[PDB]
């Protein structure tokens, strides 16, 4: 406008509680209107205010209000920020990111305006001592406050729970002192107005006597009542809350100013209290505190209609619902006739039914199995039961699950639950433990609530009437205090040959277990933690083997094929070039194989490769006549690809006890609670199972535990990479570190964070302990040349992706001490030839594409992380930081200190092994069906933990129904896809099926579904569908990031898919399987999971072969054999007969 | 009662029952030695006594069982909460007794009711409403059911369970006078009964399921006659916000509100 | 044409919000795509403004000004996940300073961190208000992340015409 | 609980209130209702110059 | 060395 | 006994049959049990 006039330049802000000055901003704002830039060719700018303020006006539109950095009075909160987000450490830091503020700025132009006289000045040039002195004067009020934890000696800060609370919500120090003071788990709905009341935000708030008659007429209407007086300013915020969320009309302007300030900053205080509550564990306040968010946010009571949080329904119908005072769930099982009839509202019926199933509304199921006495396992199905809306619900919906006792007021276990609009109308499996104390309490309760909406909250209480805990586990054998055992301890002089120089004398724990593996013939039981020598345990066994008869049979079973590998290797060395020992590794090549286990004396070998000879042990006698079967990592049967190494030990028993000859079974595991059950079902007795403690390692293990609150796991893994250096500096600066990432991408960015926050310091390039001179000839071999900028920094990398070149290369440098950081990938825990001082495990959890969903790390893969922490001489001690979302928090704390409950889930895979049995005439009847499962770890778990099986108890009858129920139930499947014949229902025979699928080693679904899906006119083209859609490729892994890139490949490949589904992993293998066969390029990510397909690919083949041959079809029985032949040489049918030799491009074709 | 600012002190002072948890007297008196034996375990007598009224009577029904090889002691296992509504001298229980799936397992115990004050007799509205759930329950049984009365000493709990002797169920279920004083009523109507508490087992409450158990403030809803179904959850407090629904639901609505008020913009959020 | 930090002192008016837009071209401009029009996904721009009127405001202006390029442009609002999905979802934000303060210290905008590439403050005075120490937390927070990261942020500075410059 | 409940309220305790526990507490409820009172929480040490009292 | 100033 | 017999899906359904029967019978015998008692409680104050 031409004339601008500000009239009177005062308001009243609420948040000094009195009329002041208009801001220069505001002055500014109003000042540059004055004008129009169109047919005003000058502007009018009127400014009426004091006489005494007319000055500021002046000075503040004629350059002369100089602009003065106001940082002091929030110093605190500044620093606290900086503090939680980890920016600042120590005082040291404080001091530069107060350097880099415009106080450290206005301080040294213009000092004598900052407090600071000239000697100072004169003093102190650079102002390093004025900023410690304010960074030490705000350290003192966050350490008063308990927001940090501030100690005068080193300067270094560390950040709370409060702190983090604080910065988040932005909330004063005075007011977090409020709340941590004021704030009690038996506080009110009455009390938590008045804790909010008595925050720093409304210190300025006072009552008026002008609106002190207003405030009666409010008080007496408020419906939470105000132990305080009308004349205090807390009854008045209490007050003002209270009326903002009634809808109450003010009348008072600065009623109103006062209560839009309190309910602005209600909605951060009130979040802030929860999270406070929510931490410590308080239901009762969480619950109350939770709802106090969404009223105030909402801006309507709890007990109101939850219609009003949609504002598209009329007020009317919403007051007519709530006069006909009728439950909120009750509108959900009316139609939509029944709603408006109900609420005398026909025409907004269906309105209301549309918003009635537009509310949050989540099914909760619940399938609890008690893993240990104290620990159980409570798996969370949420079920959406609403209508996704974008309008209302959005992108995202937010939830809370809270794992509360009997009594609803200590929160045992307490997660966010993000529901994507994608992922919406889809179970979603919530896995987490939580404790049971020795008063079993008679249920406990999952509340899972909105975060935002109110009234909508869901209640499962999970019964314990029938629960049957396990009982408690007997202690661990004590590590008696024997003297070292000499290498003279040993007979044969040929075998301390190959000890000698290694070491002089053995573990305390080798020399415990030395009597019973090689002055005994029983089985043997070893538990003790990764690190402790469990492998010299067995070589004694392999010595015992081999001084009984030259020409004995050791079987070694490991379930991972690198540790078969690792201990290939290191067996070969030691086995076969000093003692002459025919010492080979099992390969997925059963017809080498035989001749393998016939020719060698040990057998390296994984359950898969060891199942396919022993499924036939009646025939081939070199498994039977096994002289030792040592089998290691036995506590890795309670988790993926165990039920194969339980039915593999299982077999291993059952043919020691009808050979003539018992097979010396050496079980060799991490430490178990329940090592009475392994040795039960192994035959070991209670003098030969070593079971030992987590703490009795030779290298004491500290394993420090960091939590992180951070829901999403993209912003928990970036914020982590400042603890990994964090960490690495505070537990082995100059020691191996070794950081465990969730994802082969993950470990490059962590590698170039750690040298990031490493050149962020002035300690550049101080993880590379060797000079550049010897790192050219390392450097040169690699193919990466992003590993070449970090290991120049002296930081690895460690990826599938890797060539093992590059790998081996990787960890001789890190085994050298060349290198400091080694960041591996979580799937190379296993295959890691060295280990470190330091093991950094950040961001314990995985992205299963599958399901959408973040899986935590297996207890079996951490536990290999955790023993990757060990260095016998070179290091006193090992450390072990886990960094880790703080849900998860108390899972690592139980079962990491702990023995490891394994229990068997051969329940659920039990099916391959029954087809085996059967085809092998182990099993004839279904008598002998559950004699058979008698004899595996699933019937000595069940005795123990009935609970875990769906059990109801440890009687006969319920322990043999049971079992018939798992017989009858495997066997109807077995039948039902054609593999097994029951006759008289009782007798069950092998079928034409069964031998293919038992032969090949394939699973029973695969089968079923060839023998289904496989006609007279099948073609290669729909062969490799019907190859792709095997159940041997359920287990592809689908990450994030990986449906973009298989769309691009699914309109260049020479078939095309119906109905092609990126999440789903039959698609991604016949992608990758075409992709293979046309030779094209992909990614390194994708070729690593192209060479796991192929390698039961070829199996896949022969068996469609098998199936077509048995169906007497010749045409579906060339294209296969010809698709056999086509995926070895990575030619198509389609293309000519010469792209198999090498070096041959489509120039020679043309 | 006054219906305007007697509930606001009334719900303050009953925002501090958690202080009389620690402090709980058992009457340890007037004790047969032939009867059976009551442990109340401590979780759920606190949750009662915190989910009380200091003046308004609440009441929940007992359910439990008996230790393995031990008949003659009763261990109470659960307060059912039922929707009701009480005066400060009688509770008005509804007449459906609670039945669920979990109280299956075990048998009618008595029912718990608080007391504004102590008395050192059993209130003669207490052995009526008992005397008459007896009559129109068969599943109780006199010998096995008592009324635990948490009677409420300042500053602490005192807890006296009676037992209806024969002649006390006869004359409470023949008895219609109300009042605090009826005709016939007599000391040896009631036996005191042995209890004590127990850190050892914890018990659980059982919630309506479509509604809550707190029916005073609109007790115009609450039918001696009506049905309920129960729910494995926790109660509610009694001056809780789902409690009390008129006085949160009976305000007007924001009519040409917020077009006076004052401008603050939320930087925050 | 230059990528240095800006710091314009003009009177309230004077068309600061275009110098914004400039700056907010050139980081539109690094991001070209010949054969399309511009990659959205590899950028992001904050426009750090005092007021929530004239944020609410200037993504209007912002949106009418950036619709040929397709850059969304929204208003920082809401909670934590409705702040992270619209920042992931947004080239241009416009939020106060607190709100950006606040997200920065909850961590909603740390995997946008490295994609932030150019922070515009506009009105640049509020340092001498009462919120200033947002405005310096955040300048110094941005500041110590380019000294120590070593990702360059674009610092855009509009303010009044006012003394200490 | 009353009194920091009358903190709240920002009141002095009254006769009126605590009435009901007028003659109780070991320390009588009627001593916070003394004049000197405030200097009585100077007077230090009193119940040992009272067994001494008897010595002079 | 550190002192503590009014804030 | 110890070896865990084989139960067919007809047999345990027939044994989960008659559990349940004796169950019931024995909640019945419970419930005449309480009446008797809850007559005799009656008897002794009439």
């Amino acid at each position: 406008a031409h004339t601008v006039i500000i009239k009177g330049t005062q308001v009243y802000s609420p948040e000094k509680g009195r009329w002041t000055e208009l801001g220069a901003l505001d002055i500014l704002q109003m000042l540059g209107r004055a004008g129009r830039p169109q047919y005003d060719t000058k502007g009018e700018g009127i400014l009426i205010t004091s006489h005494g303020e007319l000055q500021y006006y002046l000075s503040l539109l004629n350059q002369q209000l100089p602009i003065e950095s106001q940082m002091v009075s929030k110093l605190p909160d500044m620093l606290n920020a900086e503090i939680v987000l980890g920016n600042v450490q120590n005082a040291k830091d404080a001091v530069n990111w107060l350097g880099y503020a415009y106080l450290y700025i206005r301080m040294l132009r213009s000092p004598t305006l900052y407090g600071i006289s000239h000697d100072d000045l004169k003093g102190d040039p650079l102002l390093d001592q004025r900023r410690l002195d304010l960074v030490h004067t705000a350290a003192l009020m966050l350490d008063k406050n308990n927001l940090v934890k501030y100690d005068k000696k080193t300067g270094n800060f560390q950040v709370t729970e409060l702190g983090r609370i604080a910065s988040h919500y932005y909330i004063t120090n005075d007011t977090v002192q409020t709340y941590n003071q004021l704030l009690k788990p038996t506080l009110s709905e009455i009390e938590l107005f008045r804790v909010f009341s008595l925050s720093s935000e409304f210190k300025n708030i006072t009552v008026r006597e002008e609106e002190k008659l207003e405030l009666q007429k409010l008080l007496e209407r408020v419906p939470i009542p105000v132990k305080e007086s009308i004349e205090e300013p807390s009854a008045k915020i209490n007050v003002l809350l209270q009326a903002f969320i009634s809808q109450l009309k003010l009348e008072g302007f600065a009623l109103m100013a006062d209560m839009v300030y309190v309910t602005q900053s209600a909605g951060r205080l009130m979040r802030a209290i929860f999270e406070i509550v929510l931490n410590r564990g308080w239901a009762q306040l969480t619950d109350k505190t939770l709802n106090l968010c969404k009223m105030i946010d909402k801006r309507m009571w709890q007990s109101m209609c939850p219609l009003r949080q949609f504002r598209k329904l009329p007020e009317e119908v919403v007051k007519k619902i709530e006069k006909k005072n009728f439950p909120f769930e009750r509108l959900y099982d009316l139609n939509h006739n029944e709603i408006g009839e109900l609420i005398r509202m026909p025409k907004m019926g269906k309105t209301i039914h549309k918003y009635v199933h537009l509310f949050p509304k989540l099914e909760l199921s619940v399938h609890l199995q008690p893993i240990t006495r104290s620990t159980l396992k409570v798996e969370l199905t949420i079920t959406p039961d609403f209508q996704w809306d974008e309008k209302v619900h959005g992108s995202s919906e937010a939830f809370w699950i809270l794992v509360e006792d009997v009594d609803s007021e200590v929160i045992l276990h307490h997660e966010y639950f993000l529901l994507k609009a994608k992922y919406a109308q889809d179970e979603h499996l919530i896995t987490f433990f939580v404790p049971v104390f020795e008063p079993l309490p008679p249920q406990y309760f999952i509340r899972v609530v909105s975060d935002r909406w109110l009234s909508c909250e869901t209640q499962l209480p999970v019964s314990f009437r029938h629960l049957i805990l396990p009982e408690k586990y007997p202690p661990p054998t004590e590590l008696l205090d024997l003297q070292p055992l000499p290498v003279s301890a040993l007979r044969n002089s040929a075998f301390e040959s190959l000890y000698q120089d290694k070491f002089p004398f053995f573990n305390p724990i080798q020399t415990q277990v030395f009597n019973t593996v090689y002055n005994s013939d029983d089985n043997v039981f070893v538990g003790a933690p990764t690190g402790s020598g469990k492998t010299i345990c067995a070589e004694f066994a392999i010595l015992r083997m081999l001084l009984q008869s030259s020409e004995g049979r050791c079987v070694y079973i490991t379930p991972m094929e690198a540790l078969a590998e690792q201990v290939y290797m290191d067996w070969y060395e030691k086995f076969q070039d000093r003692l002459n020992k025919k010492v080979v590794l099992l390969t997925g090549e059963t017809s080498t194989d035989l001749k393998l286990l016939g020719k060698g004396n040990i057998i390296i070998s994984t359950p898969e490769k060891w199942d396919i000879l022993s499924r036939r042990w009646k025939q081939r006698k070199n498994v039977q006549n096994i002289n030792l079967f040592v089998v290691d990592e036995v506590h890795l049967i309670g988790g993926e690809n165990g039920p194969v190494l339980e039915v593999i030990c299982s077999r291993m028993r059952y043919i020691s006890s009808q050979i003539e000859r018992p097979i010396r079974i050496v079980a060799l595991s991490s430490s178990l609670s329940n090592a009475k059950d392994v040795a039960h079902w192994l035959g070991c007795s209670a003098t030969s199972t070593f079971n030992f403690h987590p703490n009795v390692r030779p290298v004491p293990l500290e394993l420090h535990i960091q939590g992180f609150n951070i829901s999403h796991t993209q912003t928990r893994l970036l914020s982590m990479a400042k603890p990994v250096y964090h960490a690495i500096t505070k537990h082995s600066p100059k020691k191996p570190v070794i950081v465990f990432v969730p994802s082969r991408k993950q470990t490059r960015l962590t590698a170039i964070d750690i040298l990031t926050t490493c050149a962020a310091d002035i300690q550049r390039q101080r993880f590379l302990h060797c000079t550049e001179k010897d790192l050219i000839p390392y450097l040169e071999k690699l193919s990466d040349s992003t590993l070449k900028e970090t290991l120049l920094n002296g930081v690895g990398y460690l990826h599938e992706g890797l060539s093992p070149m590059e790998r081996r290369l990787v960890e001789q440098l890190f085994s050298s001490g060349a290198i400091q950081v080694v960041v591996a990938s979580r799937s190379l825990c296993w295959g890691m030839n060295v280990a470190a001082h330091l093991v950094i495990i950040m961001d314990t959890q995985y992205y299963n594409g599958k399901i959408h969903a973040y899986v935590d790390y297996p207890i079996y893969d951490v536990l290999q992380m955790v023993g990757h922490a060990n260095r016998p001489l070179q290091d006193d001690e090992g450390r072990c930081v886990i960094m880790c979302q703080g849900s998860k928090k108390d899972f690592f704390k139980k079962f990491l200190y702990e023995p490891l409950p394994v229990e068997s889930h051969l329940d659920h895979c039990m099916h391959d092994h029954f087809n085996a049995e059967i085809v092998t005439k182990t099993i004839e009847n279904k008598q002998d069906a559950v004699d058979y499962l008698t004899w595996t770890f699933l019937y000595r778990r069940m005795t123990q933990n009935p609970n875990y099986y769906n059990l109801q108890g440890i009687s006969h009858r319920h322990l043999s129904d049971h079992l018939s129920e798992l017989v009858e139930q495997t066997l109807s499947d077995l039948e039902q896809s054609k593999c097994i014949s029951i006759e008289d229902e009782m007798d069950v025979a092998p079928l034409n099926l069964g031998m293919i699928a038992a032969y090949y080693y394939i699973n029973y679904t695969t089968i079923e579904l060839f023998s289904m899906s496989l006609n007279a006119k099948t073609k290669v083209r729909g062969l490799i569908e019907i190859i792709s859609n095997a159940a041997e490729y359920e287990n592809i892994p689908i990450r994030h990031h990986e449906d973009n890139l298989l769309r691009q490949l699914a309109q260049k490949v020479p078939h095309k898919l119906n109905n092609p589904k990126f999440n789903d992993p039959h698609v991604k293998t016949n992608l990758l399987l075409q992709a293979h066969l046309s030779r094209m390029q992909l990614s390194a990510e994708l070729q690593s999971d192209t060479e796991e397909i192929l390698s039961k690919a070829i199996r896949l083949i022969q068996a469609c072969v098998d199936v077509l041959s048995s169906n007497g079809w010749l045409s579906p029985a060339l294209a296969a054999m010809e698709l056999a032949q086509m995926v070895t040489q990575a030619m198509w049918s389609k293309d000519s007969y010469l792209k198999q030799l090498p070096h041959f491009t489509s120039e020679h074709i043309k | 009662f006054s219906s305007k600012t007697e509930w606001r002190v009334r719900a303050i002072s009953a925002a501090n029952l958690h202080l009389r948890t620690n402090h709980i007297y058992v009457s340890s008196d007037d004790i047969k030695e032939t009867g059976y034996t009551y442990i109340l375990p401590k979780n759920v007598l606190k949750k009662f006594i915190c989910i009380s009224d200091l003046r308004a009577q609440i009441a929940g029904y007992l359910y439990g069982v008996s230790p393995p090889d031990n008949p003659q002691v009763k261990e109470i296992r659960c307060i059912v909460m039922v929707p009701q509504w009480g005066t400060h001298q009688t509770v008005h229980l509804p007449g459906q007794l609670p039945q669920h799936e979990y109280l299956k397992e075990m048998e009618p115990l008595g029912w718990i009711h608080t007391q504004p004050n102590e008395s050192p007799q059993l209130s003669p509205q207490d052995v009526t409403t008992h005397a008459k759930i007896m009559a129109d329950n068969p599943s109780w049984d006199g010998e096995k059911t008592i009324i635990i009365t948490c009677s409420f000493t300042p500053g602490s709990c005192t807890l006296t369970a009676y037992k209806l002797t024969p002649s006390g169920y006869e004359w409470g279920r023949q008895n219609t006078d109300k009042g605090n004083n009826p005709k016939g009523y007599l000391p040896s109507h009631y036996e005191r009964v042995q209890m004590l508490l127990s850190d050892r087992f914890l018990g659980f409450f059982m919630v309506p399921a479509q509604s809550s158990w707190n029916y005073n403030f609109m007790g115009v809803r609450h039918d001696p006659n009506m049905k309920y179904e129960l729910q494995l959850a926790n109660p509610k407090e009694f001056y809780h916000e789902v409690h009390r629904p008129s006085h949160f639901l009976n305000f007007a609505l924001l009519q040409e509100g917020e077009v006076y008020s004052a401008d603050r913009e939320d930087l925050y959020a | 044409e230059t990528d240095e930090n800006l710091l314009l002192c003009a009177p309230t008016g004077a068309g600061k919000t275009n110098v914004a837009l400039m700056c907010m071209l050139r980081e539109i401009g690094k991001h070209i795509n010949m054969d399309g029009t511009i990659n959205v996904d590899d950028f992001k721009i904050i426009y750090i403004a005092p007021m929530r009127s004239l944020v609410q405001e200037m993504v209007g202006s912002f949106g009418k000004r950036l619709a040929t390029y397709g850059i969304t442009v929204a208003e920082l609002t809401g909670d934590h996940q409705l702040c992270k999905e619209e920042i992931s979802a947004t080239q241009i934000i416009v939020c106060t300073p607190e709100k950006w303060d606040i997200i920065t210290r909850k961590g909603g905008e740390r995997t946008y961190t490295q994609l932030v590439r150019l922070i515009i403050l506009d009105e640049i005075h509020l340092l001498h208000d009462d919120r200033g120490p947002v405005l310096e937390a955040l300048v110094a927070r941005a500041i110590r992340n380019i000294e120590m990261t070593q990702e360059d942020v674009r610092l855009i500075g509009l303010s009044a015409t006012l003394p200490n410059y | 609980l009353k009194r920091q409940e009358a903190i709240a309220q920002n009141r002095r305790l009254t006769l009126e209130d605590l009435e009901d526990s007028w003659d109780r507490g070991i320390p009588r409820i009627n001593t916070l209702f003394q004049k000197d009172r405030h200097t009585l929480a100077y007077d230090k040490g009193w119940r040992v110059r009272t067994d001494f009292k008897q010595y002079q | 060395p550190r002192q503590v100033l009014d804030l | 006994e110890a070896k865990p017999k084989f139960l067919s899906k007809a047999e345990r359904e027939a044994e989960a049959l008659k559990r349940r029967q004796q169950e019931v019978e024995e909640r019945q015998r419970m419930l005449e049990e309480e009446r008797k008692k809850r007559k005799q409680f009656q008897d002794l104050g009439r």
